[PDB]
């Protein structure tokens, strides 16, 4: 996973 | 020159008219928009069944 | 319901197509009102290709047509409105009536009243100087200050038709909407309609660049 | 403290991007002169814009929770309507840019071609195109969930792989940044370059005063669109190709990029209504 | 104004024919063209229909699938393909122009005909008298019968008056039940309401001996009566 | 010298005949009447097949179809109800100032700069309809054109004159010529014994077909009149000038009844015309935009803003049903 991609941030 | 006397003949035969008073032109007027008033479909919107628009 | 009203509508959407076609094909003809002095150079730049006598060509896939006003002779600004949204006026312009009995002073003020008016605020204007022969020897036997009080000057068409050039492209009072350029007529190598259809074409091109915007 | 300051920032341009629009379309809508190429093209990317700004606050909020809670088909179907606004509104730029080429450096054969129908069907493919290349966000869109029962909006691409991140942010960086760019820095070179080489008409003052303006317009459009999407996809090619760990400056700067890519559309609207001639009047 | 028609003659029941109708005279492309065929001993029977622009075509259920009709504009052509014929196509067959806008005179001319001959919920038009005694000089009324309503919501009631002569063409009398055509005397009249006509002849002359039809135009495909005649 | 004083002295006599019999108090007259308000119309239909400017259009006596002629070259006959094209006539010279309906819709006119009032045939055999007739004669432009029967139409212009001819001859049989400037708009009485036409003089002139003399002249105007109405009696009419005022002039009282001018308008009346009853005053003045009068109180009582340009031709229908206003901005709108 990444932590940003496209417009969101997310954790994982 | 040829254009003066053609000018004052005209208003010659203009000059003798019959002139009304104003009064009475506008009270004609008054009388003929009154008595016609009933057939405007412009002062009154006639209902929608009735107008072809 | 609808039982002959609908080849009634059919009709009206084919000749609709036929409207908008013939539209279509009347776009790509440019129409180009004309001026100029009675009788004075008229004859010179129609060589190089009633109530209104229209006439037509066409030069590099362009389709001209010419509406004179020299068939009419009547109050100008009564049918000033006639020729509104046209694409350009082409204005001759005589060089032997500085000194003929005057004329300057007249087309000058045509010139004044044709670049401020309420439908022409926008339109724009080439003009031709012709008669140059006649120009080439009258200048040193007749100086130019005979209409211009306010010049002085070399009475040479290099720096006299100059002065003239610069005074009637002042004349007009609205400059930053109206662009007024000028050719100088050559009866040898006619590329007089080379330069009518170059300053069509960059009137259209200023036109459509204003029109999308920016 | 930082939160409040980037969510107060969505808002507020979501804000004005919704105002300026908003009086954009009232404005083309009310008269009736706005029925022409220009106009209907001024409208698509108005609406796009329209469209593309509701679609903010939302994340507006997922961002203030640092998580989703709206629900899988809610962020599903925010994240297809992003999509779709988003390229509806480059592709319209993009057909403007190519429209106004065609009308300037090849007006006479273009009459065949500039016609309204055509241009409603253009804008018809146009947005059948934007929906053709959003299949991804609107088929691999869901709630991922950590640790912590946070779940966040986002693209679930299948396979373990990390190939796939890349493929799509590659592929929308070039069809989404790449050709519209070039296509009209094209068309406005082309457009610059008939309009200053009309000098056979041999004028004074037509080689700067009715062409420095075109080239200041077009400068600031194309600095604007570059200005407002670069950042966007530089983050995100570098978070798919070099891993960095979060920092809240990381967290902020990305929200920053995600705030931008949408203050170009909140820019357009201004562009056509503080600079548009034939447009100011109404 | 001129049509003619021509390609007729004998044909084998099953084979396949060409009608082709000539104008001459008048602007053809800007009229819709009718096909009307009228058997050996019967009334008129409608037969096809194409638009100006060939932009619509109709055909009668009778015939639907085996007769194609076109036209040729360039050329002032109007063409009837005929496969598969029977019997019951043995014809005489009209051209008949036809032209639609605000308060034209559709079905206003006819041509001659050519003559076919093969070896061997529609608005029904009742009609109720076949012959009436005629005396000239007299006033003679004709009536006719609707199964539907003619009129309509835009107050058009389309109902259409011909006339056929003896081994003539037929001619439009009245279109709309109220309008009388081009160059008809003034002694023909019409009226009626919807579903029962009148069709009323004052001082009648000589030359009006023939057979009156009523047709009708509410919807496709036209219908005509059975036919009165008038004999002396 | 003499004469030309003798002239000036006879046109002060008949102004002070004139003045005498102005006991007009019009203040007083009109208190009575109760006003009619506020009337509100709104496009019922809109015309769209022109793509260039539209100059005048005329309605047929069967207040259905009208015809409208523009700048593009081809004049078209509108089936009103349904929005139809019935026919797309295309003129000859592009540049016309005026159409025309005949009375019984057989025919229709057209002209402007090229000085020709043409003539077409619409109820025709054959198809498509074609030039009847091509009146030629006049030395300066065609601008109005009115038909009288479907022999005799009049016609007027830009050479200070108005003429009435027989199409079957297309000779001038009568020539009118008393105004000294461009004469821009000619109406018609409603039982056609008589019309008025207005010219640059600001002087409208009232003449009889009959006789061929100017009956009367009427002066007031400061500029130029564009327009000229007749009152749906008979026995007065409406001049619209370059100057933003209306005057509404009675024929036997022979002076300016009633002048209708606002404070904030200032462009020029393009076209006016009269309602059935007479009672509204149509006015399409060129701020884009028509008004609506009160012709007997004079007080502006609608305004149809409904147009992107200047509204160049105005016209009502013979039962009043409905008015439409054609303007620059390439479609008609029908208000009702």
């Amino acid at each position: 996973c990444k932590n940003f991609f496209w417009k969101t941030f997310t954790s994982c | 020159i040829a254009q003066a006397r053609k000018l004052v003949e005209q208003l010659k035969m203009e000059a003798n008219i019959d002139r009304i008073k104003v009064s009475k032109a506008a009270a004609d007027l008054m009388a003929y928009c009154e008595a016609h008033a009933k057939e405007d479909p412009l002062l009154t919107p006639v209902p929608a069944s009735e107008n072809p628009f | 319901l609808s039982a002959e009203d609908k080849a009634a509508v059919e009709r009206s959407k084919m000749i609709d197509r036929n409207l908008r076609e013939d539209g279509e094909k009347a776009a790509r003809e440019v129409k180009l009102l004309l001026l100029g002095a009675g009788e004075s150079g008229k004859s010179t730049i129609v060589k190089q290709m009633t109530g209104i006598v229209e006439t037509h060509f066409t030069f590099k896939d362009l389709h001209f047509k010419m509406f004179d006003v020299g068939g009419q002779r009547s109050e100008r600004k009564k049918w000033i409105h006639c020729f509104e949204g046209v694409t350009a006026i082409i204005f001759c312009v005589a060089l032997s009536d500085y000194d003929l009995v005057n004329r300057m002073h007249e087309s000058m003020k045509l010139f004044d009243s044709i670049c401020n008016n309420k439908w022409f605020t926008d339109t724009s204007i080439i003009l031709f100087l012709n008669k140059k022969d006649l120009f080439e020897e009258k200048i040193k036997k007749s100086p130019l200050t005979i209409c211009y009080p306010e010049y002085a000057g070399s009475n040479t068409y290099e720096e006299a038709a100059a002065y003239i050039q610069c005074q009637f492209e002042d004349l007009n009072k609205r400059k930053d909407t109206k662009e007024i350029y000028t050719h100088f007529t050559c009866a040898t190598d006619t590329k007089n309609v080379q330069f009518v259809f170059d300053a069509v074409t960059d009137v259209i091109i200023k036109n459509n660049l204003k029109d999308c915007g920016l | 403290t930082s939160n409040a300051v980037l969510t107060f920032i969505y808002f507020v341009v979501c804000i004005i991007g919704l105002c300026g629009n908003t009086l954009v379309i009232y404005v083309i809508l009310r008269y009736a002169k706005m029925k022409t190429i220009t106009n209907i093209y001024i409208l698509n990317l108005a609406i796009a814009d329209e469209l593309f700004m509701l679609g903010l606050p939302f994340l507006a909020m997922q961002v203030a929770l640092v998580h989703w809670p709206f629900g899988k088909a809610i962020c599903r179907v925010v994240m297809t309507v992003d999509g779709i606004n988003q390229f509806t509104s480059i592709f319209c730029l993009t057909v403007m840019s190519i429209d106004r080429y065609l009308a300037v450096v090849h007006p006479i054969k273009s009459a065949k071609w500039r016609r309204p129908r055509t241009a409603k069907m253009i804008t018809m493919a146009v947005w059948g195109v934007s929906l053709l290349v959003i299949l991804p966000i609107m088929i691999y869109a869901g709630l991922r969930s950590n640790q912590w029962g946070r779940s966040s909006c986002t693209i679930n691409w299948p396979g373990e792989s990390g190939a796939w991140y890349t493929g799509f942010i590659i592929y929308t960086f070039i069809l989404g940044f790449l050709v519209p760019l070039t296509i009209i820095c094209l068309c406005y070179l082309f457009i610059i370059i008939k309009v200053k080489s009309s000098g056979i008409r041999v004028g004074s003052s037509k080689r700067k005063k009715s062409e420095k303006k075109v080239t200041r317009m077009v400068s600031i459009v194309v600095a604007v669109f570059i200005f407002c999407w670069l950042p966007f996809y530089i983050f995100n090619v570098s978070s798919v190709s070099m891993a960095i760990s979060p920092t809240p400056a990381l967290k902020g700067m990305f929200d920053f990029v995600v705030v931008l890519t949408y203050a170009n559309s909140c820019a357009n609207p201004i562009l056509y209504a503080f600079l548009s001639d034939n447009f100011k009047k109404s | 104004v001129q049509l003619v028609e021509s390609g007729g003659g004998l044909v084998q029941p099953g084979g396949s024919r060409k009608l082709s109708c000539s104008a001459s005279g008048f602007a053809f492309s800007s009229f819709g063209m009718h096909w009307v065929r009228q058997a050996p001993e019967k009334g008129l029977e409608w037969v096809a229909y194409i638009s100006s622009g060939s932009g619509t075509i109709y055909y009668a259920d009778t015939v639907k699938g085996r007769f194609t009709i076109s036209r040729d504009d360039p050329k002032n052509t109007l063409f009837l393909q005929m496969t598969s014929l029977r019997s019951e196509d043995t014809a005489m067959y009209y051209c008949v122009r036809s032209i639609y806008y605000y308060g034209s005179s559709p079905f206003d001319f006819w041509g001659q005909g050519t003559t076919l001959t093969v070896s061997s919920s529609d608005i029904v038009m009742t009609q109720a008298t076949s012959s009436v005694p005629v005396t000239p000089g007299e006033s003679v009324s004709i009536s006719c019968r609707s199964s539907k309503s003619l009129l309509h919501s835009n107050g058009n009631t389309y109902l259409y008056w011909f006339l056929q002569r003896p081994g003539q063409s037929p001619q439009l009398l009245i279109y709309r039940m109220s309008n009388l055509a081009s160059g008809v005397p003034d002694r023909f009249s019409g009226s009626g309401s919807g579903t029962a006509f009148t069709l009323t002849i004052s001082r009648l002359e000589a030359e009006d001996v023939g057979v009156y039809y009523c047709m009708q135009h509410l919807e496709y495909p036209l219908t005509f009566g059975a036919g009165t005649k008038l004999e002396l | 010298d003499q004469l030309r004083q003798e002239a000036e002295q006879l046109k002060n006599q008949i102004r002070d005949a004139r003045k005498a019999c102005a006991d007009a108090t019009l203040s007083q007259i009109t208190n009575n009447i109760d006003p009619v308000g506020r009337i509100q119309m709104r496009t019922r239909r809109t015309l769209r097949g022109h793509l260039a400017k539209i100059y005048a259009m005329h309605w047929g006596t069967d207040s259905r179809l009208l015809v409208s002629a523009s700048q593009d070259g081809k004049l078209i006959i509108w089936d009103s109800y349904t929005t139809n094209k019935v026919h797309a006539i295309p003129l000859r010279s592009s540049w016309v100032m005026t159409c025309a309906y005949a009375p019984s819709g057989n025919y229709v006119a057209c002209g402007g700069l090229d000085n020709i009032c043409s003539i077409y045939n619409l109820k025709t055999r054959e198809g498509n309809v074609r030039v009847s007739r091509e009146l030629a004669g006049h030395t300066g432009y065609l601008s109005c054109c009115r038909f009288l029967d479907d022999n005799q139409i009049v016609t007027s212009s830009g050479d200070t004159t108005c003429a009435l001819w027989d199409i079957e001859t297309g000779q001038q049989t009568t020539t009118f010529t008393g105004h000294t400037g461009d004469v821009m708009s000619l109406s018609l009485a409603p039982d056609t014994r008589l019309f008025v036409s207005g010219a640059c003089d600001a002087s409208a002139k009232l003449w009889d077909v009959r006789e061929g003399m100017c009956r009367q002249t009427f002066t007031g105007h400061e500029s130029d009149i564009n327009a000229i109405c007749f009152f749906p009696n008979g026995n007065a009419f409406a001049t619209g000038s370059d100057d933003a005022t209306c005057r509404l002039f009675d024929l036997r009282a022979d002076q300016e009844l009633m002048t209708y001018s606002h404070d904030n308008i200032i462009c020029g009346i393009t076209s006016v015309s009269f309602s059935k009853s007479g009672r509204l005053l149509l006015a399409g003045y060129d701020d884009f935009n028509c008004n609506v009068w009160d012709a007997l109180k004079a007080d502006r009582a609608g305004v149809l803003a409904g147009h992107d340009n200047r509204v160049s031709c105005l016209g009502v229908t013979d039962d009043g049903m409905a008015v439409a206003t054609g303007s620059w901005d390439s479609f008609l709108k029908i208000w009702n």
